[PDB]
C-alpha cells in the first residue's frame, strides 16, 4: 500500500507550531527505511524504541504532527520539557513512544525582508495539556483593567510572528518537525512493516 | 535572547534642551514591542513609553516615542530636574525579556579647574603593616580626567585605586579620589611619589609630588 | 495599588543558597504571573523567571538549572531560591507583576563574600603645607579593611555641612572595604576650630570619634 | 534597474548539446533568490521547467522535463544556465528566466526577454523571389492587388519592404510558415487602384541578414501575350 | 498536478466595456492564485497575486476576485492597451501549473470578406515547382475557409495559410492560401479554384481559371 509519508515530509507548506498539523495513519504497509538512512535529516531521535528496528513492529494508528519552529526551540520538543514552545504551544506526554524528525528549511520558508507569516503563542495564563491546541485570539490581561478584546496597555496580543531572513544565523532559521506517535491498542494491528 | 543596545552610554546636556536616545536591536523585533524604563537612585525602575510610541498613563507630554524593526528612539522636548535618569529600554515580543545597558543623563555647565591636593600616611598606619597616599581632585567638570602615579619617576599600575563622587545638587561639580596603596618595604626602597593629573580643563598635565620622609 | 513586600537574606558565603520571598497586598494573587528581576552593576538588569499560583513557572535558560521558585496562595506569597552561589550573584533583586510595566517591589540588596564582620582602621589625611590653594586647604579621614557595608562617617557630630564629600566604598583585594572623607577648610582655622571624623559601623556597632591634627615637620 | 539579461537566439542542429544563460542585477542578485525556466511553444502556452537555488545548489524540476534538461548555478558571478545534451525538434521554443519572491510567495516577479531556440536539420540559406502581379479577376471595383513571395529561405527572419520604405497603403507582410522541406515561405501585398496598369512601378525589397543577401524586384501587371 | 481549465478563450469586447475571464482548479487552493498577461512578441507581466491583490506599477480597472476552486479576472475600463492574452497560475503545491490563455479582441461591424487570385508564373516552374495564391483581404470576423478545386475536385494537403493579425487601423484580419505544385502534378487538370466560405458572407463565392486562363 506504501502510506503516504510524502504528503508529510515532502509538502510545499507546513503550519503554525501553535496550529500544528495532525493525520492519523492507519491500514497501511509503513516503510520507515528512507528516513532511517537518509543524509536530510538533522535531528532523528527516537524515544521508547530503536530506530534500527522499527519494520519488525506493528501498531494499531500512527499520528504525524507537523509544524516550523526555530532552530534553536528545537531541544524544547521532547518529554519533560520546559520552554515557550513545551509549555504553550505543543507538548508532549512523559510516556512517550514515538520518534521526532526535524530538518532545516531555510530555502522555502525564509524570504529578503521577512517571512512574517509564522507564528507562535507568546502569553497564556496556564500551560498546555499533552497533546492540547489553542488557536484562541483572545487578549492577554496582564494588569488591573479587563482587556473587552481590544488591545492597549497591559492588554497584549499572545500571537507573535517569527522573523525568518536567509541571512540569519542556524539558531534563528527555520526548522520544519514531524514528530510521529505510534498507537498500540488491544485491538488488531493495522501498521506493519514490510517484506 | 535577542540583545539588545543602547546609544549613547552616557548624555551630558542642560536644561530646556531636548534629548534623544536610541536602542538597537540583534534581530529584527514584534510589532512594536519595546517599552521605556526610567529609574532614579533608590528607587525602582518607572515604564513611561509602551508599544515603542505610546504613552503610560500619569506621564508627562514631552516623552515621545519612535522607530520600528531594529532601531528605535526616544524624545523629551523639554528636560526637567526630574527628567535626569537612567533609561533603559526593553523588549517583550520574544522570550525570555531583555533590557539594554542603560544611557545615564548629566547636567551641563562650565569647565572647572579641578583642585588637587595630596595627603601623606600616618605613623598609624606605618606601624600597622601597610602604607598608603592619597590624591584628591575637587570641584572639576566635565568628569573624564586621567590620574597617575610616579614613584621615583617611574610610572606605576595595578597598585592603584580611585573612585569619583556623584554630581552634585548645587553645582554639577565631581571629585575624584585616587589611593596608592603597598608595603612599608617598596615606600622605604622608592624614593619619591608623585600624582599626575590630565584633564580638558587644562593646557598641559600637572604633577604634585613629595620625597620620602618629607613633610 | 498593588503592594509588594520583599524580605529574605543578606550577607551570604560562596557555595551557599539565596533563599528570598516577596508577598503581596491590595489585589487578587491569582489571574496573574510574578517574576524576579535581579541588577548588578556593569550587567546592567537581568530576568530571572516567573512564577504562577498552579505552581507553573518559566525560567531563563541562563539560570534554569539553579533556579526554584515556589508559592504559597493561602499567604499570598512567592519566594525564590538560587543555589551555588559565587560573587557574580551580588545585586539588587526586585519582585515585580507580570510584565513589570504596572508595579514592582522596593528592593533587596544581596552580598556574597568569603570575609565576615569586621571593624574599620582609621587613619587621618592632615593638611599639609602643600595642599593648600588659596588659603583654603584640606583635610580628611580614612577608612580601610572593613565589612561588610554601611560605615557612615560624619564631621564634629553634625556640626558641618559645607564642603564635605564622601566617597563610596572601593573592594580591594582583600575582599574588605574602603572609603575615605574629604573636608576643605579655611587655613585661618586649622589651628582653632576641632577636626573630628567620627565613624559608625552598624553590621558591628563599632564607633570611632578620632581627632585631626596637622601634619608638621618637626625639627630635630 | 532590477532585471535579467539573457543569452542571445541559437539555431542548433539535433545531437548537438547547448548551454542557455540567464544574469540579474539590481538586487542581491549574487543569491538568496530562486532562478527558474518557463517554456513557451510557438503559439501556444507557457509550461514550468524548474527552479535552482544559487547558494545551496539545490534544484527542482517539473515531472515532464527530469532527466532531459539540467539546471544549474553560479553565485560567483551570479548567473543561471540550461543545459540539454541531444536536441530534438521538439525543443524550438521561447525560453524565459524567471525569480520568485520566495517564502510561500512562488509567483514569478520578473521575466527576462527571452531567448528563442531554433532546431533544424537544414543549413542556412538564400531566398527566392517571385513575384505576385495583378490578376483578372482582381478588378474588384478597382481594387487591384500585387504582390511578392519569399520561398524556399533559411534560416529566418527575412524583411520584406515596398519602394525602399514609402509605400504602406494597406500592405501587409503575413507569417513565415514552415514547410516541409525545413524552410519557410511567406509573401508580401499591396492594394491599389485598378489604375495601377501604368501609375506605379513597385518593387520588393527582401533583405536576409545571415546569407547576407539583398534582392530588389519589380512588379509588373502580366500580360498574356498574343498569338 | 493541480490542474487549470480557464474561460472563455476567445473573448471579443469593445473599448470602454466590462470584460470578465474565470479559471477553475481540480482541488482546492484557498487564495494562491496569479494571473499574468502577455501581448505579442513581447514577454509576461504579473498583474495580481493572492487572487485580491495587486502589483505596484498596474491601474485600478484589473481587479480579482474569488477563493477555493473558482476564480475570476475583472477589467471594467477597457482600453486599447488591455487586449492581449491572460493566464492563471496557481502555487500552492508542486509543480506549479499554467491555464491556456484567454485571448482579446476587438469586435467591429461585419466586414465584406473579398477574395483574390494570383496564379504562378513560368520562373516558378523553371525552379521545378509552381505555386497558385489566394487571398481574402480586409475580412471579419476571424472565421473564413478556402477551399481549394483541382478541376472541382477538392485537394487537401496540398497547400498552406497564413493569416494576420488585428489590423490597428479596422481590427480585420487578412488570409492568404498557398497551392503548391510540381511541373508534373500542376500538368495534372487545368481549373483552379478558389471558394471562399464565411458566415458574415451570404453566398460562397468562388473564383476559378484554367491553365493558361486568365
Amino acid at each position: 500500500n506504501l502510506c503516504p509519508f510524502g504528503e508529510v515530509f515532502n509538502a510545499t507548506r507546513f503550519a503554525s507550531v501553535y496550529a500544528w498539523n495532525r493525520k492519523r495513519i492507519s491500514n497501511c504497509v509503513a516503510d520507515y527505511s528512507v528516513l532511517y538512512n537518509s543524509a536530510s535529516f538533522s535531528t532523528f531521535k527516537c524515544y521508547g524504541v530503536s530506530p534500527t528496528k522499527l519494520n519488525d513492529l506493528c501498531f494499531t494508528n500512527v499520528y504525524a504532527d507537523s509544524f516550523v519552529i526555530r532552530g534553536d526551540e528545537v531541544r524544547q520538543i521532547a518529554p519533560g520539557q520546559t520552554g515557550k514552545i513545551a509549555d504553550y504551544n505543543y507538548k508532549l506526554p512523559d510516556d512517550f513512544t514515538g520518534c521526532v524528525i526535524a530538518w532545516n528549511s531555510n530555502n522555502l520558508d525564509s524570504k529578503v525582508g521577512g517571512n512574517y507569516n509564522y507564528r507562535y503563542r507568546l502569553f497564556r495564563k496556564s500551560n498546555l495539556k499533552p497533546f492540547e491546541r489553542d488557536i484562541s485570539t483572545e487578549i492577554y490581561q496582564a494588569g488591573s483593567k479587563p482587556c473587552n478584546g481590544v488591545e492597549g496597555f497591559n492588554c497584549y496580543f499572545p500571537l507573535q510572528s517569527y522573523g525568518f531572513q536567509p541571512t540569519n544565523g542556524v539558531g534563528y532559521q527555520p526548522y520544519r518537525v514531524v514528530v510521529l506517535s505510534f498507537e498500540l491498542l488491544h485491538a488488531p494491528a493495522t501498521v506493519c512493516g514490510p517484506k | 535572547e535577542i540583545v539588545m543596545t543602547q546609544s549613547p552610554g552616557t548624555l551630558s546636556l542642560s536644561p530646556g534642551e531636548r534629548a534623544t536616545l536610541s536602542c538597537r536591536a540583534s534581530q529584527s523585533i514584534s510589532s512594536s514591542y519595546l517599552a521605556w524604563f526610567q529609574q532614579k537612585p533608590g528607587q525602582a525602575p518607572r515604564l513611561l513609553i509602551y508599544g515603542a510610541s505610546s504613552r503610560a498613563p500619569g506621564i508627562p507630554d514631552r516623552f515621545s516615542g519612535s522607530g520600528s524593526g531594529t532601531d528605535f528612539t526616544l524624545t523629551i522636548s523639554r528636560l526637567e530636574p526630574e527628567d535626569f535618569a537612567v533609561y533603559y529600554c526593553q523588549q517583550y515580543g520574544d522570550s525570555p525579556l531583555t533590557f539594554g545597558g542603560g544611557t545615564k543623563v548629566d547636567i551641563k555647565r562650565t569647565v572647572a579647574a579641578p583642585s588637587v591636593f595630596i595627603f601623606p600616611p600616618s605613623d598609624e598606619q606605618l606601624k600597622s603593616g601597610t602604607a598608603s597616599v592619597v590624591c584628591l581632585l575637587n570641584n572639576f567638570y566635565p568628569r573624564e580626567a586621567k590620574v597617575q602615579w610616579k614613584v621615583d619617576n617611574a610610572l606605576q599600575s595595578g597598585n592603584s585605586q580611585e573612585s569619583v563622587t556623584e554630581q552634585d545638587s548645587k553645582d554639577s561639580t565631581y571629585s575624584l579620589s585616587s589611593t596608592l596603596t603597598l608595603s612599608k618595604a617598596d615606600y622605604e626602597k622608592h624614593k619619591v611619589y608623585a600624582c599626575e593629573v590630565t584633564h580638558q580643563g587644562l593646557s598641559s598635565p600637572v604633577t604634585k609630588s613629595f620625597n620620602r620622609g618629607e613633610c | 495599588e498593588v503592594q509588594l513586600q520583599q524580605w529574605g537574606a543578606g550577607l551570604l558565603k560562596p557555595s551557599e543558597t539565596l533563599s528570598l520571598t516577596c508577598a503581596v497586598y491590595g489585589e487578587s494573587f491569582s489571574g496573574y504571573y510574578w517574576s524576579w528581576i535581579r541588577q548588578s552593576p556593569g550587567k546592567g538588569l537581568e530576568w530571572i523567571g516567573q512564577i504562577n499560583h498552579s505552581g507553573n513557572t518559566n525560567y531563563n535558560p541562563s539560570l534554569k538549572s539553579r533556579v526554584t521558585m515556589s508559592v504559597d496562595t493561602s499567604k499570598n506569597q512567592f519566594s525564590l531560591k538560587l543555589s551555588s552561589v559565587t560573587a557574580a550573584d551580588t545585586a539588587v533583586y526586585y519582585c515585580a507583576r507580570e510584565l513589570g510595566h504596572d508595579y514592582w517591589g522596593q528592593g533587596t540588596l544581596v552580598t556574597v563574600s568569603s570575609a565576615s564582620t569586621k571593624g574599620p582602621s582609621v587613619f587621618p589625611l592632615a593638611p599639609s603645607s602643600k595642599s593648600t590653594s588659596g588659603g583654603t586647604a584640606a583635610l580628611g579621614c580614612l577608612v580601610k579593611d572593613y565589612f561588610p557595608e554601611p560605615v557612615t562617617v560624619s564631621w564634629n557630630s553634625g556640626a558641618l555641612t559645607s564642603g564635605v564629600h564622601t566617597f563610596p566604598a572601593v573592594l580591594q583585594s582583600s575582599g574588605l572595604y574602603s572609603l575615605s572623607s574629604v573636608v576643605t577648610v579655611p587655613s585661618s582655622s586649622l589651628g582653632t576650630q576641632t577636626y573630628i571624623c567620627n565613624v559608625n559601623h552598624k553590621p558591628s556597632n563599632t564607633k570611632v570619634d578620632k581627632k585631626v591634627e596637622p601634619k608638621s615637620c618637626d625639627k630635630t
